[PDB]
């Protein structure tokens, strides 16, 4: 009888893993601060990694990788990509991004940022940007506007190139993003969940008024709120992969695998292999797994762009059941024994 | 040459002291009766080994050590043991009633009645010192004597020898190695009163030493003799530069200069490799690269913690055996590329290296195989604060209910010393997090 | 080091005699006090319970107390009767009539100073006395009333030694008289105040064990005392045999007692034996020793939470297996150990097994479930006291009803204190 | 990677390699504290002996 504790009540996905585990009849939940657990489903903030792996006679496992937040905070990720030789400043799948500290706080790139802007305006290039942080987003061609706005707010912001030429689904002439769920187990196997989702805009994309941000922001929250046509084409403004595949076959004569998924698997693999030496628990006295949400954009040339990585994602309603069963299968029962829904991401090219 | 006095307090400090002096004798060629044939300057000297041994007219080489236990059974085994002749009776000090795992009983009650006798015995050793640098203090955190008496001794040594340096070797408590239920209390209390009196302190988590002994020595249930011979190797690694010719860490002050830039953050992590079983039939010797790499595996540290999630303030490699500078730099080069080694911004990213060509000596019949090269890394990383987090949490659980508190007040301690000590530790954890974390 | 042992009253002397018979046989010492063993481990800690005599004979540091001479004459007549220092037989003639008041205030007061004189002579011959252990019952008059008077006097004269008792709790299933709840309630208050650790031995539990699992249809006091002897040998192993744990009660007291009044321990033994040959495995020892059916206090551990636990394994066995099994009852039943005392289970081992077994385990629980014992005594007390029944036996020796009201108030307080930590 | 302050002797060598440059109470206060605890003990003992005398 394995033992576990729950320290995030507000997590849709690990609530279901909690119940799935009880139903085995071989897992018993302890109280929050009982230290004699096998498994910790821990808090989002200030998870006490320093207290794991010190209980004699207990293999211990937590559902978070210590250090994985350098992938999962906007400013961190930018700094990680620019500084890590495996990703490089010359990184083809990440949008141009610059970290910007507000002036109250006074590292920061804001004047090497305008180098690029000035280069671009004198270059007659498309020159929309987007400022963002880790709801408070500004899309503007006015650089002199953008650094205005960052400093009115008090936390650090990322300025990133805006994807002016996105792939738009028809009918709708409308934007979307792709969310992938990836599970990294204690062995640092990288598992892509076979089902993703497209979070679609229900507004036609208009490239001349970025001041209105509902055809520009595909967040499920904003679409159910502000936009006239939520639910119009897709249930919950969520398109799944079988549909998006068929559309690509009919509309563009390709498939999801060739045109988009190869790129996505390469981005996932590259991100997680980059931080693997910093967060691996291979020789550690406790063990980690974690579920990530990767968010990609597709431009009209079917090039895939990573926009962010989410360290504590929620699932799509229809997929909770299958994903959560899969987390128990490969993350938990792998360590505590009682056709796969994941694609193992491994590549060993010789050079 | 400047002399160093070793002070061993309580059971843990005495038994580890015996391991250390056994090893030292084997390393310097001193026999159990104190004779050192190779010492050609008979009855005197100022060689490097003289910092730890004094000499008598007859040619006896005598540890600059005092043993102190509040009950006799542990030091009696010194008095009757195979190194009986090594020590002067005046250096072995025993009470008759111990501190019963109670910090307050060792500090206040039993301490008051023996502290002056100990300082007088300590003074007899200081008086045969042309130039004393200070003290090496061996004790457990969890014992009543090792915690309570030691902190009283540390306070008085600050008074009676204020310009001297004081280093500690402190066994941190682990439930796997027999443990009183109030050892978290004792730990926090003695850390709080010793913090300003100690210039540098090497913590040894009995949990890490235990697991090294099971995993690398194939000892399924390690004894204190197993644990202490390993600890003794590590301590010997750390002190060898005071006992041997060289130019790194040549006096106690250099330990603080080289390892402790911030004086409160004075807890260097020790990592040691390789530990090889003497029962291992076929063993292939490990290289300079391989043993230096092993310095960055947590399974080899004296305190299990994760240095990737902290920052370094200093780092020394002490090698013993067949090691030459260019292999160290080649090994360091390859390691910086494959490993998370981040320093605080105001320190250089660099390694002070010391090589002594004599490989580690092993106690005959011990558990450690002889090796051709070994290294002990001393890194002052903020990741060691994990051990304070663990201790403090356990302290918090018990003190919320005042469990066992009545035992301390009964010795004359005031409850408020508990919360004072816990508040100091609260500051220390935040210092560590200031230095070693940048904001999320 | 040295412990001075006292046994008071009928039950105190019968169990105390059989304790000294059992452990003297362990240590090789024969009925004339002459050693005859084959190991030096038998004599390394022999000084804790024995004085060395002229001729290096071993004499128990044991004082034998009663207000009548009957039982002690049976002891002097008994198997090991001559092992005892004759000067240490201290007895009155009148008895205490199962009357706490006679034990504590009248008959016993007359005898107590002479008991303290023998205590003092045994203390002075001690290199470094650590404290005292008393065996007595709480349901009669001598062990209950005089025993607690002695405990009070001894604390006055030695306030810094450890006081330790093995106290037999009365039960209507093994009952001599109706006034036992009165005697026991009066005694319990003394124990809360003036001992450091009390082993609660419930005659209820000893009966059920003898009946339900030893299959003894008509258990005698002899059967009950077999169990008590075996348990007493087990809890005193560290006091009598070499080990990594030395022989001192203070350290045990410090690690078992988080709050001074809650020092009432539920003992247990495995395998439960009547006076077989099957090998008991380490997993079996461990499962049994924690089994409610092996507890000598008729309380259900699952009704409370363990504050602290001490466990003592005897025999040749794998401590790796011992460590494993201990870790797995605590990891598999972590509900029943308070989370606010980390690592509150301690395990000791001793190579030497008791007579007739190759492997035994002794359990020592400080559980809040022990309140059930005190509630039970309290309900029996109250059922008589609300009618002032049988009080005249006590008022006739000078006691007032107020002192009864105070004693039950004290025991109900102790019960509330246990309850407070079962919910904390 | 600079290798500096090399020192040799017959026992061994030492040096420093740099990957990258930077970016007490009185005796009387103690004996007082020890005596204040001692009187807290002797008080509590007097409270016990007073209680025992009652
Ligand atoms: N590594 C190691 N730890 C020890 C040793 N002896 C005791 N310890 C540990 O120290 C703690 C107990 O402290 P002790 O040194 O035995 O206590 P003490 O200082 O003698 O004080 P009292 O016995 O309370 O008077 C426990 O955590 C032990 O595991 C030893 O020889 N080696
Ligand atoms: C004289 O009798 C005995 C003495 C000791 C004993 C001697 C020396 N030191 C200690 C330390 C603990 C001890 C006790 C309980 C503990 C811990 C840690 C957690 N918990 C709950 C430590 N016990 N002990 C031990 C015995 O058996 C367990 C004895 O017999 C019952
Ligand atoms: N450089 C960029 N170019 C084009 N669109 C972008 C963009 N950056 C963000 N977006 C759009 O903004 C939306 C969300 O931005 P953001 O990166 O902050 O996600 P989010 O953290 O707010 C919610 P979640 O964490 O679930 O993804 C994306 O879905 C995308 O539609
Ligand atoms: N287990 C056990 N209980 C006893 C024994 N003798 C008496 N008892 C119980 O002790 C209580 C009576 O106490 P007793 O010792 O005879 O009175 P005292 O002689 O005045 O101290 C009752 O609970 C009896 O059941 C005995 O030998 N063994
Ligand atoms: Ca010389
Ligand atoms: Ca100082
Ligand atoms: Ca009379
Ligand atoms: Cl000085
Ligand atoms: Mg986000
Ligand atoms: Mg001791
Ligand atoms: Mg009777
Ligand atoms: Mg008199």
């Amino acid at each position: 009888m394995y033992t576990f504790v729950v320290r995030d009540e507000n997590s849709s996905v690990y609530a279901e893993v909690s119940r799935l585990l009880l139903a085995t009849g071989q897992w018993k939940r302890l109280r929050k601060d009982n230290p004699r657990f096998n498994l910790m489903l821990g808090e989002r903030n200030r998870l006490p990694f320093g207290r794991l792996g010190h209980e004699p006679g207990l293999v211990q496992l937590v559902n978070y990788y210590r250090g994985a937040d350098k992938l999962c905070r906007k400013a961190s990720l930018v700094k990680l990509i620019k500084t890590s030789p495996e990703l490089s400043e010359s990184c083809t799948w990440f949008p141009e991004s610059y970290v910007i500290y507000p002036t109250n706080l006074k590292t920061d790139e804001r004047e090497v940022f305008l180098a690029a802007y000035n280069r671009r305006r004198e270059g007659r290039e498309g020159n929309v940007w987007i400022a963002k942080s880790s709801e408070g987003i500004l899309i503007s061609s006015e650089a002199s506007e953008l650094l205005d706005f960052i400093d009115e707010q008090g936390q650090v912001h990322v300025i990133q190139k805006y994807l002016e030429k996105p792939l738009l689904l028809e009918p709708g002439h409308r934007k979307f993003d792709i969310r992938s769920w990836v599970l990294v187990d204690h062995l640092y196997n990288i598992y892509l969940y076979r089902e993703g989702v497209l979070r679609t805009s229900s507004e036609p994309y208009n490239s001349a008024n970025f001041q209105d941000k509902t055809c520009h922001l595909t967040n499920h929250c904003i679409q159910k709120e502000y936009s006239k046509n939520y639910g119009r084409y897709e249930e919950g403004n969520e398109m799944f992969f079988e549909e998006f595949n068929q559309y690509l076959m009919d509309a563009l004569n390709t498939t999801l695998e060739n045109s988009i998924l190869l790129q996505i698997k390469h981005i996932i693999r590259s991100c997680l292999m980059c931080i693997e030496p910093a967060i691996s628990t291979k020789h550690l006295h406790y063990q980690s797994f974690q579920l990530f949400g990767f968010d990609f954009m597709v431009d009209e040339e079917l090039k895939v762009w990573l926009i962010e990585v989410n360290g504590a994602p929620a699932c799509a309603q229809k997929l909770y059941a299958e994903l959560c069963q899969g987390i128990v299968d490969v993350a938990i029962s792998s360590v505590f024994p009682l056709t796969s829904i994941f694609i193992k991401l491994h590549h060993h090219h010789h050079h | 040459m400047r002399e160093c006095i070793s002070i061993h307090v309580g059971q843990a400090g005495v038994q580890i002291g015996n391991a250390c002096w056994e090893l030292y004798c084997l390393e310097h060629g001193i026999q159990p009766d104190g004779q050192m044939p190779s010492d050609k300057t008979i009855g005197g000297g100022d060689d490097s080994f003289n910092t730890f041994f004094s000499e008598t007219g007859a040619g006896k080489h005598v540890p600059r050590a005092v043993f102190v236990d509040l009950e006799p059974t542990v030091i009696d085994e010194v008095r009757t043991g195979t190194y009986r002749q090594l020590f002067h009776p005046e250096q072995l000090i025993t009470g008759k009633e111990d501190a019963a795992n109670n910090y307050a009983r060792g500090h206040y009650t039993i301490g008051k009645e023996i502290i002056d006798l100990v300082l007088d015995r300590i003074r007899k050793l200081a008086d045969q010192c042309t130039g004393l640098q200070g003290f090496l203090v061996f004790h457990s955190f969890g014992g009543g004597t090792g915690s309570g008496f030691t902190s009283l001794l540390m306070e008085r040594l600050s008074v009676d020898y204020g310009k001297k340096s004081k280093l500690e070797f402190s066994i941190y408590p682990a439930p796997q190695v027999s443990t009183a239920v109030v050892e978290p209390y004792n730990s926090i209390l003695t850390t709080h009163t010793t913090l300003e009196h100690s210039d540098c302190a090497f913590m040894v988590d009995n949990e890490a030493i235990y697991d090294i002994c099971r995993r690398n020595l194939d000892i399924e249930r390690p004894t204190y003799t197993n644990l202490n011979r390993l600890i003794s190797q590590i301590v010997s690694s750390i002190t060898a530069s005071l006992r041997f010719d060289g130019a790194l860490n040549v006096d106690l002050t250099e330990f603080q200069t080289n390892l402790v830039p911030y004086p409160r953050i004075h807890f260097p992590l020790a990592t040691y490799a390789p530990v090889i079983s003497a029962e291992k039939a076929y063993h292939e010797q490990l290289s300079v690269a391989e043993i230096t790499n092993a310095c960055f595996e947590p399974a080899n540290q004296m305190v299990k913690c994760d240095p990737r999630h902290g920052k370094y303030m200093a780092c020394c490699l002490l090698y013993r055996g067949d090691v030459v500078p260019k292999d160290v730099n080649a090994a360091i080069a390859t390691i910086k590329t494959k490993r998370s080694i981040q320093f605080v911004d105001w320190c250089p990213t660099g390694f002070k290296v010391g090589i002594n060509y004599q490989p580690p000596t092993v106690v005959p019949g011990g558990d450690l195989a002889k090796v051709q090269r070994a290294v002990c890394m001393l890194s002052n990383t903020t990741a060691i604060a994990e051990a304070w987090a663990r201790l403090d949490h356990k302290f918090d659980l018990m003190y919320a209910k005042r469990a066992f508190v009545h035992w301390y007040v009964g010795e004359g301690m005031e409850e408020g010393e508990f919360s004072e000590a816990r508040e100091d530790m609260a500051a220390l954890e935040k210092d560590y997090e200031e230095v070693g974390v940048d904001s999320v | 080091r040295e412990i001075v042992h006292i046994q008071a009253g009928q039950c105190g002397n019968q169990i105390g005699a059989k304790f000294w018979e059992v452990i003297s046989d362990e240590h090789g010492i024969d009925p004339t006090g002459s050693y005859h063993g084959d190991s030096d481990l038998q004599l390394e800690r022999i000084n804790v319970y024995y004085n060395e005599a002229t001729g290096n004979k071993y004499v128990p540091r044991a004082i034998l107390v009663d207000l009548e001479p009957g039982t002690m004459d049976s002891v002097r007549s008994g198997p090991f009767g001559q092992i005892f220092r004759p000067d240490n037989f201290v007895f009155g003639q009148s008895g205490a009539g199962n009357n706490w008041a006679k034990g504590h205030y009248t008959e016993g007061a007359e005898l107590v100073d002479s008991v303290l004189d023998v205590v003092r002579k045994e203390s002075e011959s001690c290199d470094c006395l650590q404290g005292f252990q008393l065996t007595h019952s709480l349901g009669g008059g001598t062990g209950s009333g005089m025993g607690t008077l002695l405990i009070s006097k001894i604390r006055e004269e030695y306030p810094d030694r450890i006081m330790n008792t093995f106290s037999v709790m009365p039960s209507p299933k093994v009952s001599d008289t109706v006034v036992e709840p009165y005697n026991a309630t009066l005694s319990v208050h003394q124990l809360v105040e003036n001992t450091d650790e009390t082993y609660c031995i419930d005659n209820e539990a000893l009966y059920d064990i003898c009946f339900r699992t030893l299959k003894l249809t008509t258990p005698t006091y002899g059967d009950l005392n077999h169990l008590v002897s075996a348990t007493m040998s087990g809890v005193t192993t560290c006091l009598r045999f070499p080990g990594q744990l030395n022989a001192d009660l203070r350290k045990l007291a410090v690690n078992m007692v988080p709050f001074p009044r809650l020092h009432f321990f539920m003992p247990g033994f495995a395998p439960l034996t009547s006076r077989q040959y099957r090998a008991l495995t380490v997993p079996e020892l461990t499962q049994q020793m924690f089994d409610s059916k092996n507890m000598m206090a008729a309380c259900d551990p699952r009704h409370g939470r363990y504050l602290t636990v001490a466990a003592i394994f005897r025999g040749r066995m794998s401590m790796k297996e011992v460590d494993e099994q201990m870790l797995n009852v605590q990891n598999k039943n972590s509900s029943y150990f308070v989370e606010w005392i980390p690592n509150n289970v301690k395990t000791a081992v001793c190579d030497i097994p008791p007579r007739g077994l190759k492997m035994s385990a002794t359990f020592i629980g400080n559980s809040t479930a022990i309140q059930e014992l005190f509630k039970r005594i309290s309900e029996q007390f109250t059922a008589m006291f609300r009618r002032k029944a049988f009080l005249h036996w006590y008022t006739g020796e000078g006691m007032d009803e107020m002192e009864f009201t105070e004693a039950e108030s004290n025991m109900n307080d102790l019960v509330s204190e246990y309850q407070q930590y079962q919910d904390a | 990677m600079e290798v500096i302050e090399l020192n040799k002797c017959t026992s061994g060598q030492s040096f420093e390699v740099i990957l990258k440059p930077p970016s007490d109470p009185s005796l009387e206060e103690i004996q007082k504290k020890l005596e204040a605890a001692e009187e807290r003990r002797k008080y509590q003992e007097a409270e016990l002996l007073k209680h025992l005398a009652e």
